[PDB]
């Protein structure tokens, strides 16, 4: 019982997905499956064969190496990390609750909530909540009252997330007005928010720290900033999430340990993470 | 009758402060800046430091950032305790007697003779193996410290990888540091100077180098910092190393590991470990 179901996610520079050689994957990259509908009044659809490649993919083969275990690798279809609707958890969290998966691997952020009905690792990337604005933007960072309250403000500050992650949860939870006066400025995906940015329509961008810093580091002329020194409010970390009572957690937890100790978390920081600004 | 848990701390400020009670036997009341009062708690411990010498046990007061943690984690979940200091004064490291034995709260955790550790315990490997270790409550890592006008690019400096009698270094016996610079082979060269100089305590060896008997002292850099902002005679240089975290350790069979861990991450999520942070760190 060594063949594992794992379930991924797309998010640059994390995981990364690719075409096949048009015939299987080469270089550092594995294979990963995505069902793709025929049409949208069926539930019929087939698996399109994909390459997955990052930091978090490179974790998983070390961890594979490690601990020993062999995989099949697929990209979640229904949501997207994970959001919990009437109780009901949807994304790469649903499939680990639901057991289609054995594992999930990705830019997975840890929290209170999602701890009650899965088994986190210990954190392998330090992320939390930062905040996203064009060079010269104003703002202490979270708690600012250009967010706290918006509207003592002529015209009044343009700031969202994207919804249903950790970020737009953790909102919800400490800061009420923030959260439904934001609602409006939702952005579709980070390639949205970044163009609202740009594009003079959005003023703030608040979302995942890891993938900000990322994002910042690697912005053509370096015209958007994380602010502080890439402050992180509501400090966390990416984790992979096991089955509640998973055998696997204490191996792979053990592994992650010994790839901090050995430097080689570092050099897939210097190898993924790193940027030009 | 006590079913209270058993709670092992160690002297290191700023997470834990350590300090005679009065002739009552109760705590000195203090104020924070922001004017709240400091909570405090009666910490067991003994008197005489000293190596390889007879422990006198006596009532001693307690408080910071790792006090405020447990007085949390005891409200949140609901359960009694006593708090102590490890009687051998040490973190804890795995040393050969053929059989192998834990020291420091991590022997003390073992034996029985608590329940729970509450301290800035940095969680690795080598201890991961032995007991369970709460989400991290800090992210930090490893920093050196000197005398100011001591110039040092950090711990790639020609002065440390290259030894010498003339540049004494240390960091604490028994002790995480102590784990890492022996368990990697690139830093074997390192160990063999510092295995001769290393300090019983974190407060021992601060001391010793405004006292210009040691050179540069390897620490963690959540304490490092907060002695080079207190001691302006003393400067942190170099970047960050070896980064790691610290957490509340448990045997593996605890029944609170859960519920320690989620505490750990609402406390990160509503902003009471920032507010922790803010009162005693920064
Ligand atoms: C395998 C051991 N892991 C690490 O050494 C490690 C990284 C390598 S990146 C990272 N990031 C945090 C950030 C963090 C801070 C506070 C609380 C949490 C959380 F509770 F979520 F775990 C964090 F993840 C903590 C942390 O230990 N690591
Ligand atoms: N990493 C986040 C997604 C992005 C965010 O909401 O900041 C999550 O796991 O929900
Ligand atoms: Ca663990």
């Amino acid at each position: 019982d060594n063949h594992l179901s794992i379930v991924t996610l797309e998010e640059a520079p994390f995981v990364i997905v690719e075409d096949i050689d048009p015939e299987t994957c080469v270089r550092n990259t594995v294979p990963c499956r995505k069902f793709v509908k025929i049409n949208n009044s069926t539930n019929e659809g087939m698996n399109v064969k994909k390459c997955c490649k990052g930091f978090c993919i490179d974790i998983l083969k070390k961890l594979s190496r490690t601990v020993k275990f062999t995989y099949d690798l697929y990209l979640v279809t229904n949501g997207k990390h994970g959001k919990k609707v009437n109780n009901v958890w949807n994304g790469m969290i649903g499939e680990v609750v639901y057991q289609r998966a054995v594992m999930a691997v990705g830019s997975l952020t840890i929290n209170e909530e999602r701890s009650e009905v899965v088994d986190f690792s210990v954190p392998f990337v330090e992320t939390g909540i930062s905040v996203m604005v064009s060079r010269g933007t104003q703002v202490t960072g979270l708690s600012d009252k250009k967010f706290q309250r918006p509207h003592d403000y002529s015209p009044p500050f343009r700031f969202g997330t994207v919804p249903n992650g950790s970020t737009e949860r953790n909102i919800r939870n400490n800061y009420p007005y923030m959260h439904q006066y934001m609602t409006k400025f939702n952005q579709k995906g980070v390639e949205d928010a970044l163009v609202s940015l740009k594009t003079g329509k959005l003023d703030a961008f608040i979302y995942d720290a890891a993938v900000l810093n990322y994002k910042a580091g690697r912005d053509e002329g370096c015209k958007l900033v994380t602010i502080g020194s890439g402050y992180i409010f509501a400090t966390t970390g990416y984790g992979i999430a096991l089955q509640k009572g998973s055998p696997w957690k204490r191996q792979i937890d053990l592994a992650l340990l010994q790839f901090v100790g050995d430097g080689e978390m570092e050099e897939l920081e210097t190898l993924w993470l790193t940027g030009i600004c | 009758m006590s079913t209270r848990l058993k709670i092992v701390t160690i002297h290191q400020e700023p997470f834990v402060y350590v300090k005679p009670t009065l002739s009552d036997g109760t705590c000195k009341e203090e104020f924070t800046v922001n004017g709240d009062p400091v909570k405090k708690v009666i910490c067991t411990g003994p008197n005489d430091t000293s190596p390889g010498s007879p422990r006198h046990t006596v009532p001693q007061c307690c408080y910071g950032f790792c006090i405020d943690l447990l007085i949390k984690l005891a409200r949140t979940m609901n359960f009694t305790y006593e708090v102590h200091l490890v009687a051998d004064g040490k973190f804890g490291t795995q040393e050969r007697v053929n059989k192998k034995e834990w020291n420091g709260m991590m022997g003390e955790l073992l034996s029985g003779q608590a329940d729970m550790i509450v301290a800035p315990l940095t969680i690795n490997n080598e201890r991961a193996q032995y007991i369970e270790f709460s989400k991290p409550f800090k992210y930090q890592g490893l920093t050196i410290l000197v005398k100011k006008g001591t110039r040092i690019t950090g711990i790639n400096d020609p002065r440390l990888r290259n030894p010498s009698d003339k540049f004494i270094y240390a960091t604490v016996k028994q002790s995480s540091v102590d784990i890492y610079f022996r368990r990697q082979v690139e830093l074997s060269t390192m160990y063999r100077h510092m295995e001769k100089h290393n300090y019983e305590s974190a407060a021992e060896a601060i001391q010793a180098v405004r006292d210009n008997k040691l050179h540069a002292f390897i620490w963690d850099s959540a304490v490092l910092e907060f002695e080079a902002s207190q001691k302006c005679d003393l400067v942190t240089t170099g970047e960050l190393f070896f980064r790691s975290g610290f957490g509340i350790g448990m045997r593996k069979d605890s029944p609170w590991k859960q519920n320690v861990s989620l505490s750990i991450l609402k406390s990160h999520e509503n902003g009471f470990m920032e507010d922790l942070d803010k009162t005693w760190v920064r």
